[PDB]
């Protein structure tokens, strides 16, 4: 997760796929609104 | 608890003994009561 509308107290977990405003607000992607999660790059070639 | 008296609660003490605690956290609220009919 990469974005979050708060932090999350110790010990929590966030499955939810909700959408969040990093100002302009959205109702969705590209910019100003992105996809809460973000994937890693884990390749053999990655150092 | 004997409960039994005549009307509303009495002027008693007791207390109550723990059972378990189980790990769900995940931010609960919204407790529901599940009434029968």
């Amino acid at each position: 997760r990469l974005f979050r509308k708060s932090n999350l107290k110790p010990f929590e977990r966030d499955i939810s796929t909700e959408i969040y405003q990093a100002s302009t607000p959205c109702n969705v992607e590209g910019f100003n609104c992105y996809f809460p999660l973000q994937s890693y790059g884990f390749q053999p070639t990655n150092g | 608890t004997p409960i039994n008296l005549v009307r509303d609660l009495p002027q008693g003490f007791s207390a109550l003994e723990p059972l378990v605690d189980l790990p769900i956290g995940i931010n609960i609220t919204r407790f529901q009561t599940l009434l029968a009919l």
